[PDB]
């Protein structure tokens, strides 16, 4: 299974990936580029493309769209200023023809932080209810603990 | 591929295949058809996707090659930006 994981910078995309691959919480640098890794979960081998979220790189995600079976969209639940921006990025991503049938999994992340928005709140802000054309799911996660990560891989594998 | 102007559908297939040699050969086949002067933009997203960050020189060199002879014309996988897919991860 081919997976594209994106989201704004600092959402926790690489932390998520290497928690999944190494069971370890690594010390990230901003990703100017991608990381690509293969992860085994329950007889599925997920090839995850973690593509950096800062602006220059954001402009490049479209090259990773093609062949994508599922999309992990990571959100920093503690950052309320950038939630609209996330909504804007994700909405036009939903309009992409190469992403047309891909399974849509939102991770509301850093759920560990006291003022993190809830997954329900995030669902309203991102406009997730309005997707009728394909599968979507939202999952509260904490990439450092590992909470919600495998519930994500589970949902994804049931595409 | 000496000069074969309709072969762009096969090149897309050959450009990502999970085999590095095939990808290199494909990108090479694109170069030779452009230099003669033949069809090339269909491929762009495929071309750009494997190679981008890597320090692995041969594909990078190949992509680097294709950016001095047609970068401006091709726009499927590049479009128009300041830090295009010609140079963003080529920093």
């Amino acid at each position: 299974m081919r997976i594209l994981m994106v989201g704004l910078d600092g959402a926790g995309k690489t932390t998520v990936l290497y928690k999944l691959k190494l069971g370890e919480v690594i010390t990230t640098i901003p990703t100017i580029g991608f990381n690509v890794e293969t992860v085994q979960y329950k007889n599925i081998s997920f090839t995850v493309w973690d593509v950096g979220g800062q602006d220059r790189i954001r402009s490049l995600w479209r090259h990773y769209y093609r062949n994508t079976e599922g999309v992990i969209f990571v959100v920093d639940s503690n950052d309320r200023s950038r939630i609209g921006e996330a909504r804007e990025v994700m909405q036009r991503m939903l309009n992409e023809d190469e992403l047309r049938n891909a399974a849509w999994l939102v991770f509301a992340n850093k759920q560990d932080l006291p003022e993190a928005m809830s997954a329900a709140e995030i669902t309203e802000k991102l406009g997730l209810h309005s997707i009728r054309n394909r599968p979507w799911f939202i999952q509260a996660t904490c990439a450092t603990s590992g909470e919600g990560l495998y519930e994500g891989l589970e949902w994804l594998s049931n595409s | 591929m000496d000069s074969e102007p309709p072969s762009e559908i096969s090149l897309k297939n050959d450009l990502e295949k999970g085999d590095v040699k095939s990808k290199t050969e494909a990108l090479k086949k694109v170069i030779i058809m452009i230099l003669n002067g033949e069809k090339l933009p269909g491929l762009l997203m495929t071309i750009i996707r494997f190679v981008l960050p890597l320090q692995d020189h041969t594909i990078k060199k190949l992509l680097l090659v294709f950016w001095e002879i047609v970068p401006k014309t091709t726009p499927d996988g590049r479009l128009l930006h300041e830090m295009i897919l010609v140079c963003d991860a080529y920093r």
